[PDB]
Protein backbone atom coordinates (compact mmCIF):
# COMPACT_ATOMS: atom_id res chain seq x y z
CA UNK A 1 0.00 0.00 0.00
CA UNK A 2 1.48 3.69 -1.08
CA UNK A 3 0.80 6.71 1.02
CA UNK A 4 2.38 10.47 0.66
CA UNK A 5 3.36 12.60 3.39
CA UNK A 6 3.19 16.49 2.13
CA UNK A 7 5.35 18.88 4.37
CA UNK A 8 4.78 22.64 4.62
CA UNK A 9 8.11 23.28 2.85
CA UNK A 10 5.92 21.69 -0.24
CA UNK A 11 8.28 18.55 -0.21
CA UNK A 12 6.06 15.04 -1.05
CA UNK A 13 7.63 11.79 0.62
CA UNK A 14 6.21 8.44 -0.92
CA UNK A 15 6.05 5.67 1.55
CA UNK A 16 5.07 2.20 1.42
CA UNK A 17 3.26 0.85 4.61
CA UNK A 18 0.37 -1.74 5.53
CA UNK A 19 -3.00 -0.67 7.26
CA UNK A 20 -1.75 -2.48 10.11
CA UNK A 21 1.36 -0.10 10.46
CA UNK A 22 1.50 1.78 14.05
CA UNK A 23 1.54 5.57 13.48
CA UNK A 24 4.85 4.90 15.45
CA UNK A 25 6.05 2.49 12.67
CA UNK A 26 5.06 5.47 9.75
CA UNK A 27 7.36 7.94 11.77
CA UNK A 28 9.94 5.28 11.72
CA UNK A 29 9.52 5.24 7.99
CA UNK A 30 10.08 8.97 7.62
CA UNK A 31 13.30 8.44 9.59
CA UNK A 32 14.44 6.38 6.74
CA UNK A 33 13.40 8.83 3.73
CA UNK A 34 14.59 12.01 5.18
CA UNK A 35 16.02 11.35 8.54
CA UNK A 36 13.63 13.47 10.62
CA UNK A 37 13.38 11.99 14.25
CA UNK A 38 9.78 10.19 15.08
CA UNK A 39 9.58 13.06 18.09
CA UNK A 40 9.98 15.80 15.96
CA UNK A 41 7.36 14.35 13.50
CA UNK A 42 3.62 15.20 14.22
CA UNK A 43 1.55 13.44 11.35
CA UNK A 44 -2.39 14.49 10.52
CA UNK A 45 -4.56 13.30 8.26
CA UNK A 46 -8.08 15.10 7.12
CA UNK A 47 -7.55 17.53 10.00
CA UNK A 48 -7.02 15.29 12.84
CA UNK A 49 -3.82 14.80 14.19
CA UNK A 50 -3.02 10.55 14.59
CA UNK A 51 -1.58 9.57 17.30
CA UNK A 52 1.01 6.79 18.57
CA UNK A 53 -0.26 3.37 19.77
CA UNK A 54 -3.07 3.48 17.17
CA UNK A 55 -2.57 2.01 13.35
CA UNK A 56 -3.31 3.39 9.63
CA UNK A 57 -6.65 1.15 9.70
CA UNK A 58 -7.65 2.68 12.90
CA UNK A 59 -7.67 6.37 10.92
CA UNK A 60 -9.03 4.65 8.09
CA UNK A 61 -6.28 5.33 5.68
CA UNK A 62 -6.29 3.79 2.54
CA UNK A 63 -3.96 3.21 -0.46
CA UNK A 64 -3.17 6.83 -2.13
CA UNK A 65 -4.25 9.10 1.19
CA UNK A 66 -2.45 12.24 1.93
CA UNK A 67 -1.26 13.05 5.42
CA UNK A 68 0.27 16.08 6.70
CA UNK A 69 3.61 15.83 8.72
CA UNK A 70 4.39 19.29 10.99
CA UNK A 71 6.87 19.49 13.94
CA UNK B 1 -1.38 22.73 25.43
CA UNK B 2 -0.68 19.56 27.47
CA UNK B 3 -2.95 19.17 30.43
CA UNK B 4 -6.31 17.70 29.32
CA UNK B 5 -8.99 20.66 29.48
CA UNK B 6 -6.85 23.25 28.20
CA UNK B 7 -6.43 24.89 24.36
CA UNK B 8 -4.41 27.27 22.72
CA UNK B 9 -5.97 30.13 21.42
CA UNK B 10 -4.97 31.46 17.58
CA UNK B 11 -5.24 34.90 16.67
CA UNK B 12 -5.92 35.42 12.94
CA UNK B 13 -6.60 38.52 10.57
CA UNK B 14 -10.69 37.92 9.95
CA UNK B 15 -12.63 40.37 8.13
CA UNK B 16 -10.10 43.66 9.43
CA UNK B 17 -10.46 42.01 12.98
CA UNK B 18 -8.10 40.04 15.03
CA UNK B 19 -10.04 37.18 15.70
CA UNK B 20 -9.46 33.52 18.03
CA UNK B 21 -10.02 30.48 17.15
CA UNK B 22 -9.41 27.69 19.36
CA UNK B 23 -6.66 24.31 18.20
CA UNK B 24 -7.03 21.00 19.12
CA UNK B 25 -3.72 18.61 20.22
CA UNK B 26 -5.76 15.65 21.99
CA UNK B 27 -9.02 13.44 20.52
CA UNK B 28 -12.34 14.61 22.06
CA UNK B 29 -13.29 18.35 22.05
CA UNK B 30 -13.63 18.58 18.46
CA UNK B 31 -17.37 18.71 18.66
CA UNK B 32 -16.96 22.04 20.95
CA UNK B 33 -14.49 23.59 19.03
CA UNK B 34 -16.30 23.25 15.57
CA UNK B 35 -19.08 24.89 17.44
CA UNK B 36 -16.90 27.48 19.54
CA UNK B 37 -14.74 28.49 16.20
CA UNK B 38 -18.05 29.68 14.45
CA UNK B 39 -18.94 31.58 17.47
CA UNK B 40 -16.31 33.47 17.69
CA UNK B 41 -15.65 33.60 13.33
CA UNK B 42 -18.89 35.31 13.86
CA UNK B 43 -17.98 37.63 16.81
CA UNK B 44 -20.94 36.05 19.03
CA UNK B 45 -18.86 35.05 21.44
CA UNK B 46 -15.21 37.58 21.97
CA UNK B 47 -12.12 36.89 24.35
CA UNK B 48 -9.34 39.27 25.64
CA UNK B 49 -6.98 40.28 23.01
CA UNK B 50 -3.82 38.37 22.98
CA UNK B 51 -5.37 35.73 25.53
CA UNK B 52 -2.91 32.87 24.51
CA UNK B 53 -4.82 29.58 26.68
CA UNK B 54 -8.89 28.85 26.92
CA UNK B 55 -10.36 25.89 29.27
CA UNK B 56 -13.02 23.62 28.13
CA UNK B 57 -14.76 25.10 31.50
CA UNK B 58 -14.85 28.41 29.74
CA UNK B 59 -15.77 27.36 26.59
CA UNK B 60 -18.45 25.52 27.84
CA UNK B 61 -20.17 28.78 29.93
CA UNK B 62 -20.05 30.94 26.64
CA UNK B 63 -21.52 28.02 24.80
CA UNK B 64 -23.75 27.26 27.45
CA UNK B 65 -24.48 31.46 27.44
CA UNK B 66 -25.24 31.45 23.78
CA UNK B 67 -27.84 28.36 23.83
CA UNK B 68 -29.93 30.09 26.77
CA UNK B 69 -30.01 33.31 24.88
CA UNK B 70 -31.83 31.83 21.68
CA UNK B 71 -35.93 32.83 21.36
CA UNK B 72 -38.05 30.75 19.28
CA UNK B 73 -38.09 31.51 16.10
CA UNK B 74 -42.31 32.70 16.31
CA UNK B 75 -43.00 35.02 19.54
CA UNK B 76 -45.91 33.51 21.64
CA UNK B 77 -47.46 34.51 25.06
CA UNK B 78 -47.94 31.48 25.69
CA UNK B 79 -46.64 27.38 25.32
CA UNK B 80 -43.42 27.16 23.38
CA UNK B 81 -43.18 23.61 25.48
CA UNK B 82 -41.43 21.81 21.97
CA UNK B 83 -38.94 24.67 21.93
CA UNK B 84 -38.20 24.68 25.62
CA UNK B 85 -37.63 20.51 25.19
CA UNK B 86 -35.11 21.07 22.84
CA UNK B 87 -33.05 23.16 24.98
CA UNK B 88 -32.90 21.62 27.88
CA UNK B 89 -32.12 18.50 25.56
CA UNK B 90 -29.09 20.36 24.37
CA UNK B 91 -28.33 21.61 28.06
CA UNK B 92 -27.94 17.83 29.16
CA UNK B 93 -25.47 16.40 25.65
CA UNK B 94 -23.51 20.13 26.11
CA UNK B 95 -20.74 18.05 28.61
CA UNK B 96 -20.24 15.62 25.78
CA UNK B 97 -18.97 18.11 23.31
CA UNK B 98 -15.44 18.12 25.15
CA UNK B 99 -14.97 14.37 25.26
CA UNK B 100 -16.73 12.69 21.92
CA UNK B 101 -20.21 13.21 20.06
CA UNK B 102 -22.77 10.13 18.73
CA UNK B 103 -23.85 10.99 15.07
CA UNK B 104 -26.26 8.68 13.09
CA UNK B 105 -25.50 9.40 9.32
CA UNK B 106 -28.06 7.89 6.99
CA UNK B 107 -26.28 8.00 3.50
CA UNK B 108 -29.42 9.44 1.61
CA UNK B 109 -28.34 13.39 1.93
CA UNK B 110 -25.73 15.93 3.04
CA UNK B 111 -28.23 16.68 6.25
CA UNK B 112 -29.48 13.68 6.65
CA UNK B 113 -28.85 12.23 9.86
CA UNK B 114 -31.22 10.69 12.77
CA UNK B 115 -32.74 13.34 14.71
CA UNK B 116 -31.30 13.14 17.80
CA UNK B 117 -30.78 15.47 21.57
CA UNK B 118 -26.76 15.49 20.13
CA UNK B 119 -28.14 17.34 16.92
CA UNK B 120 -30.12 19.62 18.89
CA UNK B 121 -27.00 21.78 19.70
CA UNK B 122 -26.23 22.60 16.28
CA UNK B 123 -30.20 23.34 15.13
CA UNK B 124 -30.92 25.75 18.26
CA UNK B 125 -27.80 27.75 16.85
CA UNK B 126 -29.26 28.10 13.31
CA UNK B 127 -25.74 26.28 13.12
CA UNK B 128 -25.86 23.82 9.32
CA UNK B 129 -24.45 19.73 10.49
CA UNK B 130 -23.33 17.77 7.21
CA UNK B 131 -21.55 14.90 5.97
CA UNK B 132 -20.47 13.87 2.68
CA UNK B 133 -20.83 9.32 3.84
CA UNK B 134 -23.26 9.35 0.31
CA UNK B 135 -24.53 6.47 -1.48
CA UNK B 136 -23.85 6.90 -5.36
CA UNK B 137 -26.46 6.49 -7.14
CA UNK B 138 -24.87 5.10 -10.08
CA UNK B 139 -23.83 2.12 -7.84
CA UNK B 140 -27.28 1.03 -7.63
CA UNK B 141 -26.12 -2.13 -6.08
CA UNK B 142 -25.09 0.57 -2.72
CA UNK B 143 -28.72 2.15 -2.88
CA UNK B 144 -31.16 -1.11 -3.32
CA UNK B 145 -29.06 -2.49 0.16
CA UNK B 146 -28.20 0.31 2.08
CA UNK B 147 -31.49 2.10 1.44
CA UNK B 148 -32.90 4.51 3.66
CA UNK B 149 -31.11 2.89 6.52
CA UNK B 150 -28.86 5.04 9.45
CA UNK B 151 -25.31 3.66 9.65
CA UNK B 152 -26.50 2.21 13.26
CA UNK B 153 -29.42 0.37 11.07
CA UNK B 154 -26.84 -1.10 8.63
CA UNK B 155 -24.37 -2.25 10.68
CA UNK B 156 -27.23 -4.26 12.15
CA UNK B 157 -28.54 -5.01 8.71
CA UNK B 158 -25.22 -6.66 8.03
CA UNK B 159 -25.03 -9.02 11.16
CA UNK B 160 -28.69 -10.06 9.85
CA UNK B 161 -27.66 -10.77 6.61
CA UNK B 162 -24.38 -12.82 7.52
CA UNK B 163 -26.83 -15.47 9.08
CA UNK B 164 -29.56 -15.11 6.67
CA UNK B 165 -30.79 -18.71 5.07
CA UNK B 166 -31.86 -16.05 2.13
CA UNK B 167 -29.18 -16.23 -0.29
CA UNK B 168 -30.85 -12.02 -1.60
CA UNK B 169 -30.39 -10.97 1.83
CA UNK B 170 -26.59 -12.54 2.09
CA UNK B 171 -25.98 -11.08 -1.22
CA UNK B 172 -27.26 -7.27 0.25
CA UNK B 173 -25.03 -7.96 3.26
CA UNK B 174 -21.85 -8.37 0.99
CA UNK B 175 -22.46 -5.35 -0.84
CA UNK B 176 -23.27 -3.51 2.30
CA UNK B 177 -19.90 -4.67 4.18
CA UNK B 178 -18.05 -3.78 0.85
CA UNK B 179 -19.84 -0.08 0.94
CA UNK B 180 -18.99 0.31 4.36
CA UNK B 181 -14.78 -1.13 3.78
CA UNK B 182 -14.44 1.36 0.51
CA UNK B 183 -16.12 4.31 2.30
CA UNK B 184 -14.53 3.88 5.69
CA UNK B 185 -13.15 7.64 5.60
CA UNK B 186 -16.85 8.29 5.75
CA UNK B 187 -16.75 10.89 2.35
CA UNK B 188 -17.59 9.96 -1.09
CA UNK B 189 -16.95 11.40 -4.29
CA UNK B 190 -20.72 11.71 -4.86
CA UNK B 191 -21.11 13.40 -1.61
CA UNK B 192 -18.50 15.82 -1.71
CA UNK B 193 -20.20 16.86 -4.95
CA UNK B 194 -23.59 17.16 -3.44
CA UNK B 195 -21.99 18.95 -0.38
CA UNK B 196 -20.14 21.24 -2.67
CA UNK B 197 -23.92 22.36 -4.27
CA UNK B 198 -26.16 22.42 -0.85
CA UNK B 199 -23.77 24.53 1.06
CA UNK B 200 -24.60 28.18 1.05
CA UNK B 201 -21.60 30.51 -0.03
CA UNK B 202 -20.17 32.75 3.25
CA UNK B 203 -22.18 30.35 5.91
CA UNK B 204 -20.15 28.72 8.81
CA UNK B 205 -21.14 24.41 9.20
CA UNK B 206 -20.08 22.03 10.99
CA UNK B 207 -18.63 19.06 9.12
CA UNK B 208 -18.91 15.06 10.22
CA UNK B 209 -15.82 12.97 8.46
CA UNK B 210 -13.98 10.20 9.60
CA UNK B 211 -14.99 10.52 13.29
CA UNK B 212 -14.10 13.90 13.45
CA UNK B 213 -16.02 17.36 13.29
CA UNK B 214 -14.76 20.49 11.28
CA UNK B 215 -15.75 24.13 10.69
CA UNK B 216 -16.63 24.24 7.23
CA UNK B 217 -17.63 27.35 5.32
CA UNK B 218 -17.94 27.64 1.13
CA UNK B 219 -16.03 30.34 -0.57
CA UNK B 220 -16.44 30.91 -4.58
CA UNK B 221 -18.03 27.91 -4.97
CA UNK B 222 -15.22 25.58 -3.22
CA UNK B 223 -15.58 24.06 0.24
CA UNK B 224 -12.99 25.07 3.17
CA UNK B 225 -12.47 23.71 6.89
CA UNK B 226 -10.96 25.41 9.42
CA UNK B 227 -7.06 24.00 10.61
CA UNK B 228 -7.54 23.88 14.44
CA UNK B 229 -4.71 21.17 14.82
CA UNK B 230 -1.88 22.78 16.96
CA UNK B 231 1.19 22.01 14.72
CA UNK B 232 0.10 24.99 13.13
CA UNK B 233 -0.58 26.84 15.88
CA UNK B 234 2.23 29.21 14.90
CA UNK B 235 1.27 29.59 10.96
CA UNK B 236 -0.70 32.94 10.75
CA UNK B 237 -1.52 32.45 6.78
CA UNK B 238 -2.56 28.51 7.56
CA UNK B 239 -6.11 29.29 8.39
CA UNK B 240 -8.29 27.06 5.86
CA UNK B 241 -7.74 23.67 4.36
CA UNK B 242 -9.67 23.37 0.52
CA UNK B 243 -12.26 20.20 0.23
CA UNK B 244 -11.83 19.20 -3.31
CA UNK B 245 -11.22 15.28 -3.10
CA UNK B 246 -11.80 12.40 -0.65
CA UNK B 247 -8.18 11.54 -0.34
CA UNK B 248 -6.72 14.33 1.73
CA UNK B 249 -4.46 16.10 -0.98
CA UNK B 250 -5.66 20.14 0.25
CA UNK B 251 -4.29 23.20 -0.33
CA UNK B 252 -3.91 25.26 2.40
CA UNK B 253 -5.11 28.86 1.87
CA UNK B 254 -4.65 32.21 4.64
CA UNK B 255 -7.82 34.32 6.08
CA UNK B 256 -9.10 35.31 2.93
CA UNK B 257 -9.14 31.98 0.90
CA UNK B 258 -5.73 33.18 -0.66
CA UNK B 259 -3.02 29.68 -1.24
CA UNK B 260 -0.67 30.00 1.56
CA UNK B 261 3.55 29.23 1.04
CA UNK B 262 6.30 27.65 3.78
CA UNK C 1 -18.63 -19.52 31.60
CA UNK C 2 -16.94 -17.98 28.67
CA UNK C 3 -18.32 -16.33 25.88
CA UNK C 4 -16.48 -14.77 22.74
CA UNK C 5 -17.53 -11.23 21.13
CA UNK C 6 -16.92 -10.15 17.37
CA UNK C 7 -16.30 -6.72 16.29
CA UNK C 8 -16.60 -5.86 12.53
CA UNK C 9 -12.82 -6.10 12.09
CA UNK C 10 -12.28 -9.79 12.77
CA UNK C 11 -10.85 -10.13 16.26
CA UNK C 12 -12.36 -12.02 18.84
CA UNK C 13 -12.20 -11.03 22.59
CA UNK C 14 -13.11 -13.74 25.21
CA UNK C 15 -14.81 -13.03 28.66
CA UNK C 16 -15.31 -14.80 31.91
CA UNK C 17 -19.06 -14.07 33.10
CA UNK C 18 -21.91 -16.00 34.52
CA UNK C 19 -25.34 -15.82 33.58
CA UNK C 20 -26.72 -13.40 36.54
CA UNK C 21 -23.96 -11.26 34.62
CA UNK C 22 -25.54 -7.36 33.16
CA UNK C 23 -24.94 -5.93 29.80
CA UNK C 24 -23.21 -2.99 31.87
CA UNK C 25 -21.27 -5.47 33.23
CA UNK C 26 -20.08 -7.09 30.31
CA UNK C 27 -19.36 -3.62 28.34
CA UNK C 28 -17.47 -3.27 31.66
CA UNK C 29 -15.19 -6.13 30.79
CA UNK C 30 -14.51 -4.97 27.23
CA UNK C 31 -13.78 -1.77 28.47
CA UNK C 32 -10.74 -3.90 29.95
CA UNK C 33 -9.57 -6.05 26.43
CA UNK C 34 -9.78 -3.50 23.72
CA UNK C 35 -10.27 -0.10 25.81
CA UNK C 36 -13.77 1.39 24.17
CA UNK C 37 -15.78 3.74 26.48
CA UNK C 38 -18.95 1.57 27.64
CA UNK C 39 -21.66 4.54 26.05
CA UNK C 40 -19.70 3.60 22.13
CA UNK C 41 -20.31 0.18 22.65
CA UNK C 42 -23.69 -1.70 21.31
CA UNK C 43 -24.27 -5.67 21.51
CA UNK C 44 -26.29 -7.78 19.52
CA UNK C 45 -27.55 -11.44 19.96
CA UNK C 46 -29.84 -13.07 17.77
CA UNK C 47 -31.01 -9.69 16.15
CA UNK C 48 -31.37 -7.47 19.40
CA UNK C 49 -29.48 -4.96 21.07
CA UNK C 50 -28.65 -5.71 24.23
CA UNK C 51 -29.97 -3.28 27.58
CA UNK C 52 -27.94 -2.17 29.89
CA UNK C 53 -30.30 -3.25 33.20
CA UNK C 54 -30.72 -7.01 31.36
CA UNK C 55 -28.50 -10.18 32.54
CA UNK C 56 -26.86 -12.33 30.59
CA UNK C 57 -29.79 -15.20 31.70
CA UNK C 58 -32.53 -12.80 30.51
CA UNK C 59 -31.20 -13.09 26.62
CA UNK C 60 -30.41 -16.96 27.21
CA UNK C 61 -26.76 -16.36 26.41
CA UNK C 62 -25.22 -19.73 27.31
CA UNK C 63 -21.25 -20.66 27.51
CA UNK C 64 -19.49 -20.32 24.18
CA UNK C 65 -22.45 -18.16 22.72
CA UNK C 66 -20.87 -14.96 20.21
CA UNK C 67 -22.15 -11.40 21.06
CA UNK C 68 -21.75 -8.72 17.74
CA UNK C 69 -19.97 -5.33 18.99
CA UNK C 70 -20.22 -3.03 16.55
CA UNK C 71 -19.56 1.23 17.56
CA UNK C 72 -21.79 4.11 17.48
CA UNK C 73 -19.84 6.36 15.53
CA UNK C 74 -17.97 9.37 17.77
CA UNK C 75 -16.32 12.30 16.54
CA UNK C 76 -13.37 13.75 18.53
Amino acid sequence: MQIFVKTLTGKTITLEVEPSDTIENVKAKIQDKEGIPPDQQRLIFAGKQLEDGRTLSDYNIQKESTLHLVL
Amino acid sequence: EMEPDFYCVKWIPWKGEQTPIITQSTNGPAPLLAIMNILFLQWKVKLPPQKEVITSDELMAHLGNCLLSIKPQEKSEGLQLNFQQNVDDAMTVLPKLATGLDVNVRFTGVSDFEYTPECSVFDLLGIPLYHGWLVDPQSPEAVRAVGKLSYNQLVERIITCKHSSDTNLVTEGLIAEQFLETTAAQLTYHGLCELTAAAKEGELSVFFRNNHFSTMTKHKSHLYLLVTDQGFLQEEQVVWESLHNVDGDSCFCDSDFHLSHS
